[PDB]
C-alpha cells in the first residue's frame, strides 16, 4: 500500500506538430500493446481520492507540459519578472495514460457508484490507467469521463462548507464554442443547448436534494467574486485563452459570451503571465461537458468553484490507487 | 527541436586509464529514457547502458553511466583494447552526432610511397596515379600533389580504420586525370607533411 | 532461434520505392514494438519509425512523414516498411530493433542489416589495375558498382601486412577503392604476387598479376 513515481504513457504522433505531441514524444513513452487488467474476487480494500499520490504527479507532469509547450511571453510576480518569446502553437488536448512502475500495479474500482472515500466491493488490478485527457478548465469540465450509472457526488466532507464538491456528469453535454471573423477581435461566445442544460441541470438538483434529506428546493447563483479565472469558465480553445461568461447556465438555444484575454491568471504559481496577440480568423472547439466543480455558501446555495487544477485530477484518478504487489 | 550534443567530439586515451565522455541535452530530459550504444567498426550498435545509469543484461562492470538533467555522462575504467571503439549517446528518438575514441600511441612516421599508373590504363583514356602514407599515428598527415611547381580538385583520398595489430593508420590518395594532359605534362610529384616528418618528404617520378 | 533476420541488399534508382523486410523469429510477435533505423555510410545513427505489431498503429518522424509507410503481417510474423520517392540522401544501411514495453526505452535486439543504395549510375563490374613497384604493390579496383567489394591476395594465402581502403565515390558515380601491401624484395623478386577482386553485386571474379 505505497507510493513512488509513476510514468506517463500515450500514443502520440511524432510528426504533428500539435503542442501536446510534441511534448509527448520526448517525455513519454508509447501505450501499453496489451492491457493487463485482472479482477480481483472478493477484495475489500479503501481507497482515497483525496490523499493520492497519482494526482500530485499528474499535476506536476502538466505543469512541465504547459512551460515547455505553451510558453508566456511575460510573466509577472510580486518579487520578480521574467520575459521571454512565445511562439504561436496548435493546442488540442491528447490523452495520456499514466502506468504505474515496474513492480507495482494499479488497484481500480470498478464500481460506478463509489464515493471516493472507503471500501470498494469490486476491485481490479490494471498495470496502465486509461487515457486521461488533461484538459485545464475552470467552474466547467470539458472532454472528461461520464459516471457510467448515474451522476455521482463526491467530497471530503458534505459538513465543511470550504470543501468543494466535484460532480461527474451522467450524459456528455456538448458546448460548441468558436470566435468568428468579421474589427473587435476579444468578442467570442460559446452555444450550448437550453433543454438539455436545464435537464442536466435538474438532474444535479435531484442529486443534491438527495444529499440533503428534507429537499429545499435551491437555485445556483454566479460566483460571488474573486480573480475572474474563479468567475467565469475560462479554458483554453486553439491556442487562445477564452473568459466564458457562465451567467446564463447557472440561473431557445442558450449561447455565452466569450473575451479572449491576453493576460490571465496562471495556476503554476502565484502570479500573472501575458500572451502575444490572438490569430486571425476561424476558431473552433467543441468539447463535452461531463461534470462541474461547485462549492456551498454556508448558510443550500450552491455557486461554482473550481481554481485549483487538483482536484480536476482527483475527478479523474478518482478509482486508481498504485500500491505494491502483495 | 531537440538535439542531444555528444562531447568530446574525438577522444584520445591509452588502455588502462579512465575516460569520461559526456552527452549534453538540449532540453531538460527525462531521468529515465537514456541509453548508451557502443558500435565497432562494422558491425551493429551494441547496447552498454540504458536509464541513464543501470547496465543492461551482462553489460561488464567497468562500464557506469550517471548523470541527470541537461548534463549525462559514461564512465569506462581501466581501458581495454576492445573498448576502443564509436559510442552513441540516445534519448527515445533522437540520437546524438556520436564520440570517435581512438587508442593513444607514439608518434609513427609515414612511409610514402608513389605508384605509376599501369600501361594498360592510359590504354583507356585516363590514368590514375596513387600515393600511399602507410603507418603513421596523428591522422593529421597532408599529402599535396603537384606537378613539379600545384593541383586542385581531382584528388579523392581515403584512410583505413585504426589497424589493429601496431594502433596506426594508413592513407591512400589517388589523382585522376585524362591521358592526354598526362602526356602533356612531365614532372609529377607527391608532397607528405606530417609532424614525425622534419620536412615535407616529397616523393615523385 | 530468437533472430531478427532482414532482406538482402537492394539497389535502387531516383524516385523508386524501396522496402526491406524485418522478419522475427524466437519470440512473441505481437507483444514488442518493432522499431526501424538507418545509419548512413560513416555518419550516425537516425531513427526513423516505429510499428506496434499487436494493433497495427505505426509512428514515423516527421522529416519522413508521407513517403514512409510501414506494414506488419502477423501470419509469417513479420514486419515491412517502404519508403517512397528514394533519393541519394536515403542510401543507408537500415537496421531493426525489438523493444518491449516499459519503464526505460532501449533495443535489445539488432537486425544485421539491410544495404540500399540509391544512385542514378547502372550495376557495373569492378576494373583491376595493377600498381607494380622493403618496398609495396598493390591494385587499383577502378568504377564498380555497388559499393560491396572483397579483395584478397593469393587466395588468402597473404594476410600479414594487407591494408584495404574504404572505397571512394567517383564524379561519373561509380566507386573505387585500392588495396595494398608491404613486401621486402626477396619475396618480390622469388614470389608471384595476385589480387582476387571479387564483386558479388556482378557475379565478378577477377585474378591479376603483379610483377615488377
Ligand atoms: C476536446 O476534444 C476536441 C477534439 O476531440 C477539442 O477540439 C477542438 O479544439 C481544436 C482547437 O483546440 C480544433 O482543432 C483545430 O481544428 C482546426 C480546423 O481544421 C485546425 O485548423 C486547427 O489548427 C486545429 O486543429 C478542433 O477541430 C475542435 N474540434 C472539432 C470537431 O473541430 C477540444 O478543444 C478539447 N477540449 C478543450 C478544452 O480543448
Ligand atoms: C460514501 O459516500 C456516501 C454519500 O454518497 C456517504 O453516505 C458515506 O458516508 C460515504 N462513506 C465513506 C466511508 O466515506
Ligand atoms: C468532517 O465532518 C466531521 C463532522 O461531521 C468532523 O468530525 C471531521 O473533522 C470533518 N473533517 C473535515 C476535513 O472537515
Ligand atoms: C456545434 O453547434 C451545434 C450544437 O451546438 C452542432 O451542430 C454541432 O455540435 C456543432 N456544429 C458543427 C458544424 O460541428
Ligand atoms: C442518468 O442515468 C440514469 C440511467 O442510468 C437515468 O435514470 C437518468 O434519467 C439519467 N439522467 C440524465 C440527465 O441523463
Ligand atoms: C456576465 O453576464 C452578466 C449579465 O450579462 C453580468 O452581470 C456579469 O457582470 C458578467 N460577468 C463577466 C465576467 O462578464
Ligand atoms: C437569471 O435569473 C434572474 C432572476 O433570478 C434574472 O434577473 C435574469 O434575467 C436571468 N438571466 C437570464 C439570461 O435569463
Ligand atoms: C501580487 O500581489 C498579491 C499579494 O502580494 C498576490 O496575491 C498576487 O498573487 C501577486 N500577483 C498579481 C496581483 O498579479
Ligand atoms: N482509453
Ligand atoms: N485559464
Amino acid at each position: 500500500e505505497a507510493t513512488t513515481t509513476l510514468f506517463c504513457a500515450s500514443d502520440a504522433k511524432a510528426y504533428d506538430t500539435e503542442c501536446h505531441n510534441v511534448w509527448a514524444t520526448h517525455a513519454c513513452v508509447p501505450t501499453d500493446p496489451n492491457p493487463q487488467e485482472v479482477v480481483l474476487v472478493n477484495v475489500t480494500e479503501n481507497f482515497n481520492m483525496w490523499k493520492n499520490d497519482m494526482v500530485e504527479q499528474m499535476h506536476e507532469d502538466i505543469i512541465s507540459l504547459w512551460d515547455q509547450c505553451l510558453k508566456p511571453c511575460v510573466k509577472l510576480t510580486n518579487t520578480s519578472v521574467i520575459t521571454q518569446a512565445c511562439p504561436k502553437v496548435s493546442f488540442e488536448p491528447i490523452p495520456i495514460h499514466y502506468c504505474a512502475p515496474a513492480g507495482f500495479a494499479i488497484l481500480k474500482c470498478n464500481n460506478k457508484t463509489f464515493n471516493g472515500t472507503g471500501p470498494c466491493t469490486n476491485v481490479s488490478t490494471v498495470q496502465c490507467t486509461h487515457g486521461i485527457r488533461p484538459v485545464v478548465s475552470t467552474q466547467l469540465l470539458l472532454n472528461g469521463s461520464l459516471a457510467e450509472e448515474e451522476v455521482v457526488i463526491r467530497s471530503v466532507n458534505f459538513t465543511d462548507n470550504a470543501k468543494t464538491i466535484i460532480v461527474q456528469l451522467n450524459t456528455s453535454v456538448e458546448i460548441n464554442c468558436t470566435r468568428p471573423n468579421n474589427g473587435n477581435m476579444r468578442q467570442a461566445h460559446c452555444n450550448i443547448s437550453r433543454a438539455k442544460w436545464n435537464n442536466t441541470l435538474k438532474q444535479i438538483a435531484s442529486k443534491l436534494r438527495e444529499q440533503f434529506g428534507n429537499n429545499k428546493t435551491i437555485i445556483f447563483k454566479q460566483s460571488s467574486g474573486g480573480d475572474p479565472e474563479i468567475v467565469t469558465h475560462s479554458f483554453n480553445c486553439g491556442g487562445e485563452f477564452f473568459y466564458c461568461n457562465s451567467t446564463q447556465l447557472f440561473n431557445d438555444t442558450i449561447t455565452l459570451p466569450c473575451r479572449i484575454k491576453q493576460i490571465i491568471n496562471m495556476w503554476q504559481k502565484v502570479g500573472k503571465a501575458m500572451y502575444a496577440p490572438p490569430i486571425s480568423g476561424q476558431i473552433r472547439c467543441s468539447s463535452n461537458i461531463t461534470g462541474l466543480l461547485l462549492t456551498r455558501d454556508g448558510g443550500e446555495i450552491f455557486r461554482p468553484g473550481g481554481g485549483d487544477m487538483r482536484d480536476n485530477w482527483r475527478s479523474e484518478l478518482y478509482k486508481y490507487k498504485v500500491v505494491k504487489i502483495e | 527541436e531537440i538535439v542531444l550534443t555528444q562531447s568530446p567530439g574525438t577522444l584520445s586515451l591509452s588502455p588502462g586509464e579512465r575516460a569520461t565522455l559526456s552527452c549534453r541535452a538540449s532540453q531538460s530530459v527525462r531521468s529515465s529514457y537514456l541509453a548508451w550504444y557502443q558500435q565497432k567498426p562494422g558491425q551493429v550498435p551494441r547496447l552498454l547502458i540504458y536509464g541513464a545509469s543501470s547496465r543492461a543484461t551482462g553489460i561488464p562492470d567497468r562500464f557506469s553511466g550517471s548523470g541527470s538533467g541537461t548534463d549525462f555522462t559514461l564512465t569506462i575504467s581501466r581501458l581495454e583494447p576492445e573498448d576502443f571503439a564509436v559510442y552513441y549517446c540516445q534519448h527515445m528518438y533522437t540520437f546524438g552526432q556520436g564520440t570517435k575514441l581512438e587508442i593513444k600511441r607514439t608518434v609513427a612516421a609515414p612511409s610514402v610511397f608513389i605508384f605509376p599508373p599501369s600501361d594498360e590504363q592510359l590504354k583507356s583514356g585516363t590514368a590514375s596515379v596513387v600515393c600511399l602514407l602507410n603507418n603513421f599515428y596523428p591522422r593529421e598527415a597532408k599529402v599535396q600533389w603537384k606537378v613539379d611547381n600545384l593541383q586542385s580538385g581531382n584528388s579523392q583520398e581515403s584512410v583505413t580504420e585504426q589497424d589493429s595489430k601496431d594502433s596506426t593508420y594508413s592513407l591512400s590518395s589517388t589523382l585522376t586525370l585524362s591521358k592526354a594532359d598526362y602526356e602533356k605534362h612531365k614532372v609529377y610529384a607527391c608532397e607528405v607533411t606530417h609532424q614525425g616528418l622534419s620536412s615535407p618528404v616529397t616523393k615523385s617520378f | 532461434q530468437v533472430q531478427l533476420v532482414q532482406s538482402g541488399a537492394e539497389v535502387k534508382k531516383p524516385g523508386a520505392s524501396v522496402k526491406v523486410s524485418c522478419k522475427a523469429s524466437g519470440y512473441t510477435f505481437t507483444g514488442y514494438y518493432m522499431n526501424w533505423v538507418r545509419q548512413a555510410p560513416g555518419q550516425g545513427l537516425e531513427w526513423m519509425g516505429w510499428i506496434n505489431p499487436n494493433s497495427g498503429d505505426t509512428n514515423y518522424a516527421q522529416k519522413f512523414q508521407g513517403r514512409v509507410t510501414m506494414t506488419r503481417d502477423t501470419s509469417s510474423s513479420t514486419a515491412y516498411m517502404e519508403l517512397n520517392r528514394v533519393r541519394s540522401d536515403d542510401t543507408a544501411v537500415y537496421y531493426c530493433a525489438r523493444w518491449d514495453w516499459g519503464q526505460y526505452w532501449f533495443f535489445d535486439l539488432w537486425g544485421r542489416g539491410t544495404l540500399v543504395t540509391v544512385s542514378s549510375a547502372s550495376t557495373k563490374g569492378p576494373s583491376v589495375f595493377p600498381l607494380a613497384p622493403t618496398a609495396a604493390l598493390g591494385c587499383l579496383v577502378k568504377d564498380y558498382f555497388p559499393e560491396p567489394v572483397t579483395v584478397s591476395w593469393n587466395s588468402g594465402a597473404l594476410t600479414s601486412g594487407v591494408h584495404t581502403f574504404p572505397a571512394v565515390l567517383q564524379s561519373s558515380g561509380l566507386y573505387s577503392l585500392s588495396s595494398v601491401v608491404t613486401v621486402p624484395s626477396s619475396s618480390l623478386g622469388t614470389q608471384t604476387y595476385i589480387c582476387n577482386v571479387n564483386h558479388k553485386p556482378s557475379n565478378t571474379k577477377v585474378d591479376k598479376r603483379v610483377e615488377p
